[PDB]
């Protein structure tokens, strides 16, 4: 899906620099890509992050929606942000704030579905019912059928 | 809908307020201009007397004085929002925190190892 | 083993001391209140031996130890045994000790206060903690079980404190504390397994039968039918191995030890049982208060582990509660380690870093400071 | 505070050169300062905003 | 924020308080005009926790809060607590700063001095109110009510005003301050239900007799026969829910708390009641006045929502009343609310635009001003 390029957006530079510097390390010699699964716990453990064997098994089945045991430096970068959330920095919660009275143009305080559907316009990005929903709940917590500001920021921390 | 669907199109929804808040800054800097140009009458300082100009002096101190006025109630105005701001901010604070931050930490790991 | 000066905590009963760092959510080990002797005389030489044995140390070699437990009822009688059973506990095992960090304990609010006195004394003086805080045990349980109203049971080893706690404020007034814990039961399943023909008095044999209710023993939603099949039928019991290889079958004994938590006359105590005693700890409390303990009976500390007592003492409530209103029970798996818990979730709250007597406070008023300072 | 914010103006024993001079000194001081004064009361919105966001929310979050 | 400077307007009684802006047909909000404060001693760390919470906060948070209203009979004693009401009804339901906007507050003019004077200057110094008007709450009621004449009943919690006024004049010699009002009634109810096995004392049972007398309590037209059947069964009892699920019925002393309003001798007042009260104030009129006041008896305030009350007091008066005559009963359903809608009503009049107090008439005067311009 399309977290992976999102991640690619998302993620920061200087991680990646590391990322590629500790990725050259995989080759047992002679690999171009013939990567396993088995060793996702190790390489799970070798990037700088403390995982557990439940979810180095949960990520074999969680990743892997190929099933080749391969990953995409957008499937790495995805599955680094959507469960590490190394996401376009979610600039602020204030800057998001200033951002969040021009999503609620009737300075609302929450993100309704009115204004969840009046700003995805503003994008040209049409409303599918789905969409803002996907959007409502995604942000709206307390499922208030709108996006609250704190809501909002929980929302769209880590967003572009 | 995983993560890509909500996230991305919130993505979009919060570049759309990107451009939005530019645009409000905008707004900010155009209408600031043409408060600078109205609020600020200009000057007719080409061809008159002395006793004109003496009293446009005196008008362009008491405008300063009534600018710096307004300015200053602006300034406490927007300086007591930045109080209620704190004591609203520190309630939501309190309260999330109540919410998560006894909650949020990371321990019990070695119990794999040791 | 540790690179920051994080609180240290430990909750030390009658039972055995659970002893971390603040910022885990277990402790790192624990250590048995336990200090052993040998009671033979020794014949060869060259066998290194100890003059005394403390926590796993005096029950690993407890067969020819007589085992003592130097707190009883919450109350410290012998401080020179918890000094040696501490400092084999910081220094030996977790690796941490109060030299270098702040320690936190935890207490019940009606703990005798002298003996709060004393342990400020040993920490600061024998140990010397910088700074220290005295916690009550049903707050800790609390914290732990994400609550700040509740009824807490904190079941210790030799006294159970139930305490209200409304808003994060305790409700004295609606205590009610009872001679009855997790070590009243060991006895009570002694004597009636006893009846069966499988005395315990000695050392090793007292530390089997406590083994035993831990591994064996629960108390059922409904006594009396558990009860009319148990002591009809050898499909409800169970054969204990015994260290020897010999093994112990129990039958209605496996339920009517936990089962004095409910009826307490089981030990010669006067008393209703823990049912009863939470209700009035509920019904004693203003009644704009009431509603919510009712919501909150919360269980903590030992015997929680039994199978069973989420549902007798909801349902036991339920029952003596006035009807319409709903009655619910806490009973997370943070059971028997909440208080510890909790111990580490105090330490290391923001909210908390100013509650600390620190080594300074304690020198210029002496160990009972602990007294104004903590509660 | 204010009488020293605005500027006592040289106004009455000047030339038409520094007489001319301190009107339009201190009209581009008001001018300036209406430009602040907006700035101010832009800030001043999205501050009322963000603090009818922090009592939602403190609803959301009582 | 709105789209007028409109004023302001807060009726605040001894029991609860209503605020709205003028213009609108109702208050925005109501809060009971209550400053509560903790009586416990906390014993968790970072629950937030206030010193007082005023209002709607006062009464949520009761379980462990003592309760005390500001307002005595209609005299603010402790203004530091009305000034924390205001503050929450402007700021947090409103949503609107006093700084740009007029202010009308209330009182009777039997009120002895300090309350229009401090409620005067609490808006003007702590509020920056720029401008403020007390008024009576007998021209509030005729307006919201639809009257210029007749008699405003306003029975709530404080004092009974029953002040006549004719043509828009008051006839002050006819005003009767009786001490007689919904809080008496309160107290009343709290003992006999005490007899009855349930006891009243603390203030939350106070709160909860409050709630019992408006949702389960009546006056009757006719109570020495509705006495007679509902003091002998069972069949004439209401059940009400106590907060912890118990239930209380209650019989006779349904009306017979309301009774008191007819029989002040039940709460130890010498005073004829309120009908009599009523017709010694038609009475103390001009003979060419007093035909209209019979003819137009105005409920307002609090208690006159008791069935059996307007017709109660119809039929009291007309036995007092001479013949020929009819007397007749006004009941708005503005009734408790109608000082406020007054207030919404007087403050907007063009008649009433030269009636306010400026934060420049206030500075030069002091707050004796309140004596000058409002009445």
């Amino acid at each position: 899906d399309d977290i992976y390029k999102a991640a690619v957006e998302q993620l920061t530079e200087e991680q990646k620099n590391e990322f590629k510097a500790a990725f050259d390390i995989f080759v047992l010699g002679a690999e171009d890509g013939c990567i396993s699964t088995k060793e996702l716990g190790k390489v799970m453990r070798m990037l700088g992050q403390n995982p557990t064997p439940e979810e180095l098994q949960e990520m074999i089945d969680e990743v892997d929606e190929d099933g080749s045991g391969t990953v995409d430096f957008d499937e790495f970068l995805v599955m680094m942000v959507r469960c590490m959330k190394d996401d376009s920095k979610g600039k602020s919660e204030e800057e998001l704030s200033d951002l969040f009275r021009m999503f609620d143009k009737n300075a609302d305080g929450y993100i309704d579905l009115d204004e969840l559907k009046i700003m995805l316009q503003a994008t040209g990005e049409t409303i599918t019912e789905d969409d803002i929903e996907e959007l409502m709940k995604d942000g709206d917590k307390n499922n208030d059928g709108r996006i609250d500001y704190d809501e909002f920021l929980e929302f769209m921390k880590g967003v572009e | 809908i995983s993560a890509s669907r909500k996230l991305q199109l919130k993505t979009l929804l919060l570049q759309i307020a990107k451009q939005e808040l530019e645009r409000e800054a905008e707004e900010r800097r155009g209408e600031k201009g043409r408060a600078l140009s109205t609020r600020c009458q200009p000057l007719e300082l080409a061809g008159l007397g002395f006793a004109e100009l003496q009293d446009l002096c005196r008008q362009l101190h008491a405008r300063v004085d009534k600018v710096d006025e307004e300015r200053y109630d602006i300034e406490a105005k927007v300086t007591k929002n930045i109080t209620e701001i704190a004591d609203l901010t520190q309630k939501i604070f309190d309260l999330r925190g109540k919410f998560k931050r006894p909650t949020l930490r990371r321990v019990r790991i070695s119990a794999d190892a040791m | 083993d540790e690179d920051e000066t994080t609180a240290l905590v430990c909750d030390n009963g009658s039972g055995l001391v659970k002893a971390g760092f603040a910022g885990d959510d277990a402790p790192r080990a624990v250590f048995p209140s336990i200090v052993g002797r040998p009671r033979h005389q020794g014949v060869m030489v060259g066998m290194g031996q100890k003059d005394s044995y403390v926590g796993d140390e005096a029950q690993s070699k407890r067969g020819i130890l007589t085992l003592k437990y130097p707190i009883e009822h919450g109350i410290i009688t012998n401080w020179d045994d918890m000094e040696k059973i501490w400092h084999h506990t910081f220094y030996n095992e977790l690796r941490v000790a109060p030299e270098e960090h702040p320690t936190l304990l935890t207490e019940a609010p009606l703990n005798p206060k002298a003996n709060r006195e004393k342990m400020t004394q040993i920490m600061f003086e024998t140990f010397n903690v910088p700074a220290m805080y005295v916690a009550i045990q049903a707050v800790l349980s609390l914290y732990a079980s994400g609550r700040t109203t509740g009824i807490v049971l904190d079941s210790g080893d030799g006294v159970t404190h139930n305490v209200p706690i409304y808003e994060g404020y305790a409700l004295p007034h609606a205590i009610m504390r009872l001679d009855l814990a997790g070590r009243d039961l060991t006895d009570y399943l002694m004597k009636i397994l006893t009846e069966r023909g499988y005395s315990f008095v000695t050392t090793a044999e007292r530390e089997i039968v406590r083994d035993i209710k831990e591994k064996l023993c629960y108390v059922a939603l409904d006594f009396e039918n558990e009860m009319a099949t148990a002591a009809s039928s050898s499909s409800l019991e169970k054969s204990y191995e015994l260290p020897d290889g010999q093994v112990i079958t129990i039958g209605n004994e496996r339920f009517r030890c936990p089962e004095t938590l409910f009826q307490p006359s089981f030990i010669g105590m006067e008393s209703a049982g823990i049912h009863e005693t939470t209700y009035n700890s509920i019904m004693k409390c203003d009644i704009d208060i009431r509603k919510d303990l009712y919501a909150n009976n919360v269980m903590s500390g030992g015997t929680t582990m039994y199978p069973g007592i989420a549902d007798r003492m909801q349902k036991e409530i339920t029952a003596l509660a006035p009807s319409t209103m709903k009655i619910k029970i806490i009973a997370p798996p943070e059971r028997k380690y909440s208080v510890w818990i909790g111990g580490s979730i105090l330490a290391s709250l923001s909210t908390f870093q100013q509650m600390w007597i620190t080594k300074q406070e304690y020198d210029e008023a002496g160990p009972s400071i602990v007294h104004r300072k903590c509660f | 505070i204010l009488a020293e914010r605005r500027k006592v103006l040289a106004i009455d024993h000047l030339n038409e050169d520094q007489l001319r001079e301190k009107a339009k000194e201190l009209w581009q001081s008001i001018y300036n300062l209406e430009a602040e004064k907006f700035d101010l009361q832009e800030k001043f919105k999205q501050q009322k905003y963000e603090i009818n966001v922090l009592r939602n929310r403190i609803n959301d979050n009582q």
